[PDB]
């Protein structure tokens, strides 16, 4: 079993002791890697959030820690004495790492085809779900030749569960002899899927 | 604001006072891939397939957490004790596939703008509490530091569908009953 790695949340040099006990305070870490062309460019981003004001970050293409607000000011001295090798080193053991040896296994290999239907309410409707990844090309056709002005598109709907949907719209008035199609191209198709709408 | 073909979060960390609420997830592409269950020392994969080759060893969400409670009580007092500011969480609902009677489908309450990450979200068919086979997502970062999260509830398409989803939240005055229109 090979293993996913993450990137550690540095602590303050602190020693702290300061109590709060309606008021509410909060504190967030998030360690990010960013991947270009493979791993050929990777740049690691970590940041450090009181409440929502990122006031620490480490940013690979920077080099060291700098304070983004005046908050973080003292900060940023002391994550570069204590945690600026290892954080460094970090792009290579847990960004690459991550990704060529879990990402390329799972999240980069998982294919899931569309399902393509076409509605009325006018507005023709093509709705394209529950597809991953990302990648997707969507066009309507009215009487084979493609649609340009009168098409609209929602944004690209992230259902949470690792499938997208997209809902491209096609304003028209129906007419006795006329054919629609909808056009959806994905990676995870052998060929591309056309539903005509008469 | 920074582009790249991929991006993994493989560190999202939040930790709370008082009431000492927090969470760790990883996440690839704004997917969730799982979160550390914190008292019971186990990654949770956000789908069961995820975890089936591939390990992630808990204890490394339990350092970021014992970290980031560290360092909210450094913060803390630096900020001169400045509170989290309650937001307005906003919910949508929609369907995961087109709704067609008689055809199982899935309606999805999506919430977004929620900070601080404490929420309850819940479901109800004809104004009546629906628990069975909902399921939820970990709090998913946003750019902005707020979070959103998704619940989820099976369902067949009929005549008359009536669902709500509610959303009780520590920035609403009222509880949003958020209506699914057809």
């Amino acid at each position: 079993l090979v293993e996913r790695l993450y990137l550690v949340c540095g602590e303050e040099g602190a020693g702290g002791g300061s109590l709060v006990g309606e008021r509410h305070f909060v504190h967030q870490f998030k360690g990010e890697c960013y991947f270009t062309n493979g791993t050929q460019r990777i740049r690691l981003v970590t940041r450090y959030i009181y409440n929502r004001e990122e006031y620490l970050r480490f940013d690979s293409d920077v080099g060291e820690y700098r304070a983004v607000t005046e908050l973080g000011r003292h900060s940023a001295e002391y994550y570069n004495k204590q945690y600026l090798e290892r954080t460094r080193a970090e792009l290579d053991t847990a960004c690459r790492h991550n990704y060529e040896e879990t990402e390329v296994p799972t999240s980069l290999r998982r294919l899931e085809q569309p399902n393509v239907a076409i509605s009325l309410s006018n507005t023709l409707v093509c709705s394209v779900t529950d597809f991953y990844p990302a990648k997707i090309k969507v066009r309507w056709f009215r009487n084979g030749q493609e649609e340009t002005v009168g098409v609209s598109s929602t944004q690209l709907i992230r259902n949470g569960d690792w499938t997208f949907q997209v809902l491209v719209m096609l304003e028209m008035t129906p007419h006795q002899g006329e054919v629609y199609t909808c056009h959806v191209e994905h990676p995870s198709l052998k060929s591309p899927i056309t539903v005509e709408w008469r | 604001d920074i582009e790249a073909d991929h991006v993994g979060f493989y560190g999202t960390t939040v930790y709370q006072s008082p009431g000492d609420i927090g969470q760790y997830t990883h996440e690839f592409d704004g997917d969730e891939l799982f979160y550390v269950d914190l008292d019971k020392k186990k990654t949770v994969w956000r789908l069961p397939e995820f975890g089936q080759l591939i390990l992630f060893e808990p204890q490394g969400g339990l350092q970021c957490i014992a970290a980031e409670k560290h360092n909210l009580g450094i913060l803390t007092k630096r900020s001169n004790f400045t509170p989290a500011t309650n937001e307005a969480p906003q919910a949508t609902v929609f369907p995961k596939s087109p709704v067609l009677l008689g055809q199982p489908n899935t309606l999805i309450c999506f919430v977004d703008n929620i900070f601080p990450p404490v929420i309850n979200i819940t479901w109800l068919r004809n104004s009546k509490s629906v628990t069975d086979g909902v399921y939820e997502t970990s709090f998913l970062v946003n750019r902005d530091h707020s979070f959103h999260k998704l619940s989820y509830l099976t369902f067949i398409p009929s005549d008359d569908d009536i669902y709500d989803c509610k959303v009780e939240h520590w920035g609403l005055e009222e509880p949003v009953l958020k209506h699914w229109e057809p």
